[PDB]
């Protein structure tokens, strides 16, 4: 005997939740990348 | 001897291959009367809409 | 339930992604156009050429002031788990989830 598939789906759907550590890490990575991009584009005035 | 182990472990075929014509049996189980029926194995399905 | 495994284990592929755009405040519109003459220079004009170039110069002047944009992020999961369980002491019993 076992659970029903629909009950299992409900359990899983309630169980899913974003990971704080992963989200924080990706924010840090995108932050580093965006710092690099912004610093890189700081010299467009020199181009003009 | 371990080969015979595996052969005897090749049993559990509810009703194994019968005793050999010269008694040369294999992984085999002998039934007494009408064997007990095995109930139908069921499937439980759900669809992710 | 006498399942050989006493805890259902599910391994999802969990996605975490963030992407930003970071565009400035400028006039990237009409200025990005093909030659106003291209093949229509035969319309004799120099004042119109001056207008095109002064518009271009003004646009290229008015870009430095502003620079900012937004970002997006996605949280995802995908399940592909098909598990098996022995009935304890009864391997004949097969349970597929």
């Amino acid at each position: 005997t076992f659970y029903s598939p629909k009950e299992i789906f409900n359990r899983l759907k309630d169980s899913l939740v974003p990971d704080t550590g992963l989200v924080t890490q990706v924010w840090a990575d995108n932050n580093t990348k965006r710092m690099d991009f912004l610093t890189a584009m700081a010299e467009i005035p020199q181009t003009l | 001897r371990n080969s015979i182990m595996v052969t005897a472990q090749a049993r559990r075929d509810v009703i194994g291959p019968e005793w050999g014509p010269d008694g040369r049996f294999t992984g085999y189980a002998s039934v007494i009367g009408t064997p007990d029926p095995k109930p139908a194995d069921i499937v439980n399905k759900f669809t992710v809409e | 339930w006498n399942l050989d495994q006493e805890n259902l284990v599910s391994q999802p592929r969990h996605n975490v992604m963030v992407k930003s755009k970071l565009s400035p405040e400028n006039n990237i519109g009409k200025t990005l156009s093909v030659n106003p003459f291209t093949t229509a220079w035969e319309l004799l004009t120099l004042s119109f050429v001056v207008d095109w170039f002064v518009n271009f110069g003004d646009v290229i002047a008015g870009f430095t002031g502003g620079y900012s944009d937004d970002s997006g992020a996605t949280a995802s999961w995908r399940f592909d788990d098909k598990k098996v369980f022995h009935l304890k002491n009864i391997p004949s019993a097969m349970v597929i989830v």
